[PDB]
């Protein structure tokens, strides 16, 4: 396989851990790790109904959530002392910039 | 000439407080309310339902298994350090 698709999965199943076990099963009164997942969800609400703010401004509220949480998950994964560097592979940093 | 009828005409004092509106919700709720939850999520021993259970508890915000997964980050690209060298 190839270097970069190993560390891609890495990432994903980082990701999903931090929504299906870090909760009580969805328990209301709140866990002390699902606290950390509403702040991100608050802060990222916050800002971008500051920015983006209008009559939509939460149609491209998810798109804006994940590319918070990639780059957030993605710059401590990369910060491992023995990990494949997917954001220094630069270009695909970039790329995904230059799309936007 | 006769008293009339007004003080025995009730059936619009029954939404006519604002107490009926929240009455009619728990009556519902709670009634519908069970003792205690039907089950937190905590353990069901997959095997990582355990790691859960003494990691990600309700009341654990203990750094360990961030530690432990951190670890295992290390663990594994430093043996891919040998798979390339």
């Amino acid at each position: 396989l190839t270097t970069f698709s190993l560390y891609t999965i890495i990432v994903l199943l980082v990701i999903t851990s931090l929504y299906t076990l870090t909760n009580n099963n969805n328990k209301i009164i709140g866990s002390r790790w699902l606290i950390s997942q509403e702040a991100i969800y608050d802060t990222i609400m916050n800002m971008t109904k500051g920015q983006i703010g209008g009559k939509n401004w939460g149609l491209y509220f998810p798109m804006i959530f994940t590319l918070f949480m990639f780059i957030f998950i993605a710059n401590l994964i990369s910060m491992i002392p023995y990990s494949f560097a997917l954001s220094a592979h630069l270009v695909f940093i970039i790329s995904l910039s230059i799309v936007i | 000439v006769s008293t009339l009828i007004p003080p025995k005409v009730v059936s619009s004092k029954n939404i006519g407080s604002a107490p009926n509106a929240k009455r009619i919700a728990n009556v519902v709720h709670f009634y519908k309310s069970l003792p205690q939850g039907p089950a937190p999520a905590i353990k069901a021993n997959t095997r990582l339902a355990r790691y859960k259970a003494k990691y990600f508890d309700g009341d654990n915000a203990s750094g360990k298994p961030l530690w432990h997964f951190a670890l295992g980050i290390i663990a594994f690209g430093y043996s891919m350090e040998y798979y390339f060298h």
